[PDB]
């Protein structure tokens, strides 16, 4: 129930640069077990509480984990324009989701 | 229970084209990322195709790139592999696989469907007996000179199972496979019990029974 | 591409004992390494993901270790059912690549094979070619020699052998040797013999038939 997700919002970047995607679960003491980073079509990363960061091989060239629970995109294409999602797997509350819209311009 | 069923395997001439099918059930097919993996007879596993949950992105190895095309139809609960400009070394059992939605690999595989790339011609088997001779005795069948794979071999329509060994086919120099299937029974049953092997070779549409009798003489 | 090499190729293990398997990546693959069990005739079954995490439904006697380039699967008290070829796989980057596998056989007491010889079918004789068949039945271990004597002359280059997968109930193996000649060549000779040597026989065992008798 009680707890929200704040994000970096709707942002914009030049082609070829980097962006940081950050999220922050707040207003709850429930423990974060996993966080997934996803595009509208593909999952990009998973930070596990036990086992750590895995990065989807479709983005190994261009995606560093963090800082913190965020994620850094490296060589943005206009193809990267769209929605992004940090999904918070949590106990006891459940799945919290924050959303970011990115637009890569030329 | 997650279920994946592959379909479409068979003989195709080099340069030709074939199209494979995986039929899903027991899980929301549209939430999951899907793979194709292939395995030559006796050899190992080779990743061949990856696709996103909605089909937006596809990834191939250099080996097949520009010839294979992975795809899905989400309402048919079906994943497809379109194999163009086929080569001899494309011969393998082809499996579709589902990605873990908690990691980036494969949790469940289908049973597979077998593709065979050869200029050779289909041909069905002849089946000769291995008659019991001179306690327990042994008898069997010889499924000789067929192409391509596979053949199944039952005994007494499935009533005979314990004691059977249906051997790996070996390819002969002719270009044709051949195998044996045997079973060891009690001697006393020889004068009494009937023994038929039920040989099936679906690429040919052959299915044949052969009685094996203690040929007294 | 990232080459994954497993070692050793083969491992025979007594039941209740521990097998230890090794996968070595040609570059850092992190902990993006999975292990798969493939039973003969079957699809691969996922055992370990994330190098250490065990897939649900997998017994805790399986166990995965490693990070970086050196990974290790461990089966701590083997059972007859654990007989399969085990595969490692990195998913750090494309192309997703697999090891060559490690085959694992169950160990048991030695078992001398039962041998049988089969003269070619009267109906295949009309074919023009003959096929004598030699059956080594339910033996252990899997190494064995089959030589074809044709009127006490040893054959070479005209035989083909085949072996079953390790048997599910008694962990034995079985063999099929098939000698083929011209039916023309078949009637030029008279004593057809199959000679079998194997660690469970005090000495070689031979079985034979005379062409024409029956």
């Amino acid at each position: 129930m009680t707890g929200t997700i704040e994000t970096t919002g709707n942002i914009s970047a030049e082609k070829g640069g980097s962006i940081i995607l950050q999220c922050h679960l707040s207003s709850t003491t429930a423990q974060v077990t996993q966080v997934n980073w996803e595009q509208q079509d593909q999952l990009l990363a998973i930070c596990n509480a036990d086992l750590g960061w895995h990065i989807s091989p479709s983005f190994k060239d261009r995606v560093a984990p963090g800082p913190g629970l965020g994620l850094t995109l490296q060589s943005l294409t206009v193809n990267d324009t769209g929605e992004y999602f940090c999904i918070y797997h949590t106990y006891p509350d459940g799945t919290y989701t924050g959303r970011i819209f990115l637009e890569v311009l030329e | 229970e997650v279920q994946l069923v592959e379909s479409g395997g068979g003989l195709v001439q080099p340069g030709g084209s074939l199209r494979l099918s995986c039929a899903a059930s027991g899980f929301t097919f549209s939430d999951y990322y899907m793979y194709w993996v292939r395995q030559a007879p006796g050899k190992g596993l080779e990743w061949v195709a990856y696709i996103t949950k909605g089909g937006g992105s596809t990834y191939y190895p250099d080996s097949v790139k520009g010839r294979f095309t992975i795809s899905r139809d989400n309402a048919k609960n079906t994943l497809y592999l379109q194999m163009n400009s086929l080569r001899a070394e494309d011969t393998a059992v082809y499996y579709c696989a589902r990605q873990t939605n908690y990691d980036f690999t494969m949790d469940y595989w289908g049973q597979g469907t077998l593709v065979t790339v050869s200029s050779a011609s289909t041909k069905g088997p002849s089946v000769f007996p291995l008659a019991p001779s001179s306690g327990t005795a042994a008898l069997g069948c010889l499924v000789k000179d067929y192409f391509p794979e596979p053949v199944t071999v039952s005994w007494n329509s499935g009533a005979l199972t314990s004691g059977v060994h249906t051997f790996p086919a070996v390819l002969q120099s002719s270009g044709l496979y051949s195998l044996s299937s045997v079973v060891t029974v009690p001697s006393s049953s020889l004068g009494t019990q009937t023994y038929i092997c039920n040989v099936n070779h679906k690429p040919s549409n052959t299915k044949v029974d052969k009685k094996v009798e203690p040929k007294s003489c | 591409e990232i080459v994954m090499t497993q070692s050793p190729a083969t491992l025979s293990v007594s039941p209740g004992e521990r097998a230890t398997l090794s996968c070595k990546a040609s570059q850092d693959v992190g902990t993006s390494v999975a292990w798969y069990q493939q039973k003969p005739g079957q699809a691969p079954r996922l055992l370990i993901y994330w190098a250490s995490a065990r897939h649900t439904g997998i017994p805790a006697r399986f166990s995965g270790s490693g990070s970086g380039t050196e990974f290790t699967l461990t089966i701590s008290s083997l059972q007859s059912e654990d007989f399969a070829v085990y595969y490692c796989q990195q998913y750090s980057s494309y192309p997703l690549t697999f090891g060559g596998g490690t085959k694992v056989e169950i160990k048991r007491t030695v078992a001398a094979p039962s041998v049988f010889i089969f003269p070619p079918s009267d109906e295949q004789l009309k074919s023009g070619t003959a096929s004598v068949v030699c059956l080594l039945n339910n033996f252990y271990p899997r190494e064995a020699k089959v030589q074809w004597k044709v009127d006490n002359a040893l054959q070479s280059g005209n035989s083909q052998e085949s072996v079953t997968e390790q048997d599910s109930k008694d962990s034995t193996y079985s063999l099929s040797s098939t000698l083929t000649l011209s039916k023309a060549d078949y009637e030029k000779h008279k004593v057809y013999a199959c000679e079998v040597t194997h660690q469970g026989l005090s000495s070689p065992v031979t079985k034979s038939f005379n062409r024409g008798e029956c």
